[PDB]
């Protein structure tokens, strides 16, 4: 990747079988995207910088897309560090969908750091909160939970508002 | 136990409050009339604006107190030695 | 008192008719707080201007005014700019309090500066807000229909960020305080405001710093980014009323004005940065060249606490004849910015 000669270039490696190997070689070079260097860059926490750089190239051919992977990738992994730095520089237009689906995934799991940063990054909940959205946001229960009891038995007459009611009564209880 | 007692005697102190305000408005010897007004009467079955005024003003206050909880975390001891 | 801004202030259509507008303007479904808002004539009087901000909205009074001029790059800054706004601009008015006069729609240089204000409060906890201020032509205007109601004191719900469409109307950015719609009744046109801006900051400059006035004069300067034709011409309009200006190292004509003052020739600069108008253009490169004085480079020393000292070597330079006046200037001005580091480290030396 650095750069006949090529069949040399087997004839030391193993010492053995040129021209299957050497056709190996043409399909290696059919790829060509999916081959990252580690060599020219080393460090501990540039690990998991190359990793996201392997991925963001064998992306290929939205660039939106790769962007959109890159960032539900840094709020799946639960690394703030990488994506204020890497990701919130200023040269990504980052638009509004973008952001409302990293802060679903930041809200169906327990990232309160992600809720924060793309919050700050001018994003409106008026237009966040769709009803569907809310209801997956209420399924993500755990089976052995209380609420996941509490809300079987609110669907056997989603159903909060019947949850509150049985907690709290008329009063003292929010609608919904 | 002097401290405990007291703290559960200013909980309890609105319910007394409260139960005085909701009786009937004579004396004991006199509620008989009132008894036969309330059994007849059985028988018978802030403005908006400075709403919005009041709680921006909440709001201002609850904003400055946040502020000024996180301008005494960062200038403790243990922080700043974190960031040296 | 609240027909009395309708009252004071007119607007021709020219058929010149008193005003409607007057606004407690807020946005729908946003966190940002109530903003002041006004719809202007232009060739209106200043002085009913500044009374209206400090004494009836109520702002307190500029230790510093810089306006921001440019807008080549359209959609995306340089990223390298974008910590020019950020972290030289935006925290040097937080810390000595000052106005940014800025457009303020959602094109071009307010945008950009809208974002480092929104960055500012978000990475800082100063408990101040950043004073910044608009004006805007009413033509352009995105929802200039709603805000008639003359009633008073009215949050209009003005919808931001619906109907997309580009190139004609422009929704307001709402990184901003207060607004100044000028309007010319043209509905459409690019707006001829230029002149209300410097009568404006012209105005601004004259007036004093401090409680009952009794201290300097509040300075004024103006930056730069890279822009187009009218904003050298914008440049001279600006300099002939004694204001400063400074300069950045991007492109455009700021680059131009950079690269010509570190200096046939010069008609042959000017066929590439706008690719035409030669001769009238070298008549605007003559008058740059008449001031020489309030015009400063930033681009050889950068900084974040160099900032601040760049606006005051400005104010040094283009002070002119006196020498010891413009040291007092300089003491004045640093008590008034309320900034011990900058006279202990900067005045006290010993020369
Ligand atoms: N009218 C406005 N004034 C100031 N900032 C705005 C305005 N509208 C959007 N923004 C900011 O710009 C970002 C979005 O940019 P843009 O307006 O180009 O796309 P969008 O409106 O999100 O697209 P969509 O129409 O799909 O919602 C948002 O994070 C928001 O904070």
């Amino acid at each position: 990747t650095l750069e006949e000669a090529r069949d040399r270039i087997r004839r030391y490696f193993p010492k053995g079988d040129p021209e299957v190997l050497q056709a190996q070689v043409e399909r290696i070079m059919t790829r060509k995207e999916l081959l990252t260097v580690y060599s020219s860059e080393d460090g501990s926490e540039e690990f998991e910088t190359i990793v996201l750089r392997a991925l963001v190239k064998a992306c290929g051919s939205s660039e939106a897309s790769a962007y959109l992977d890159e960032l539900r990738l840094a709020v799946a992994w639960n690394r703030v560090d990488i994506a204020q730095s890497e990701l919130f520089r200023g040269d990504i237009q980052w638009r509004s969908f973008h952001l409302e689906a990293s802060l679903m995934d930041a809200l169906l799991n327990d990232r309160p750091e992600f809720v924060r940063l793309l919050i700050s990054h001018g994003l409106s909940l008026g237009h966040f909160l769709t009803p569907v959205r809310l209801a997956q946001l209420y399924s993500a229960v755990s089976p052995n939970s209380l609420i996941r009891n509490l809300l079987d038995q609110a669907s056997h007459a989603p159903n909060v508002g019947q949850v509150l009611r049985t907690l709290l009564g008329e009063t003292c209880a929010p609608r919904y | 136990v002097h401290g405990n007692s007291d703290l559960y005697w200013k909980a309890q102190r609105y319910s007394l409050i409260r139960e005085f305000h909701s009786r009937p408005a004579l004396a004991p010897p006199l509620i008989i009339i009132s008894h036969v007004r309330l059994l007849i009467k059985w028988l018978r079955r802030l403005s908006k604006e400075a709403e919005r005024k009041l709680l921006t003003w909440e709001s201002v206050h609850k904003e400055n107190f946040l502020l000024a909880q996180a301008r005494d975390k960062r200038d403790s001891d243990s922080e700043r030695l974190k960031r040296t | 008192p609240k027909i009395f801004r309708k009252k004071v202030c007119t607007t021709f259509i020219t058929t010149e008719k008193p005003t409607d507008a007057y606004g407690d303007l807020d946005f729908t479904y946003s966190g940002r707080k109530h903003s002041n808002f006004l719809r202007l004539s232009d060739r209106t009087d200043p002085a009913t201007v500044y009374s209206l901000v400090t004494r009836s909205w109520g702002f307190r009074a500029p230790n510093l005014v810089v306006s921001v001029l440019g807008g080549s790059g359209g959609p995306v800054l340089q990223t390298w700019l974008q910590d020019l706004l950020r972290r030289g601009l935006v925290r040097a008015a937080q810390s000595t309090g000052a106005w940014i006069v800025t457009g303020g729609l959602h094109t071009g240089i307010g945008r950009h500066v809208g974002v480092a204000v929104r960055d500012h409060q978000t990475a800082s906890t100063g408990s101040s807000k950043v004073v910044a201020m608009g004006v805007a032509p009413w033509g352009v205007v995105r929802n200039r229909d709603m805000l008639i109601n003359p009633k008073g004191s009215f949050p209009a719900r003005y919808r931001w960020r619906g109907d997309p469409e580009d190139g004609v109307e422009f929704p307001l950015d709402y990184n901003y305080s207060a607004f100044f719609l000028v309007d010319d009744g043209t509905y459409g046109r690019l707006g001829g405001e230029n002149r209300f801006r410097l009568r404006f900051e012209s105005y601004v400059a004259q007036q004093k710093t401090g409680v009952g006035g009794t201290g300097i004069d509040i300075p004024v300067l103006l930056l730069l980014i890279d822009g187009d034709e009218k904003m050298l011409k914008r440049i001279e309009d600006a300099t002939q009323a004694q204001l400063p200006c400074l300069l950045v190292a991007g492109s455009g004509g700021a680059a131009d004005c950079l690269v010509e003052t570190l200096e046939e020739a010069r008609d042959r600069i000017r066929r590439y940065f706008p690719k035409g108008d030669p001769e009238v253009l070298q008549a605007q490169v003559e008058r740059i060249m008449t001031r020489k004085e309030l015009l400063t480079v930033y681009s050889s020393e950068d900084g974040s606490e160099e900032f601040e000292t760049i606006v005051l070597r400005a104010l040094v330079k283009a002070c002119g004849s006196s020498e010891a006046s413009a040291y007092l200037d300089e003491l004045r001005l640093a008590v008034a910015w309320n900034r011990v580091d900058i006279a202990q480290s900067e005045l006290f030396r010993g020369d």
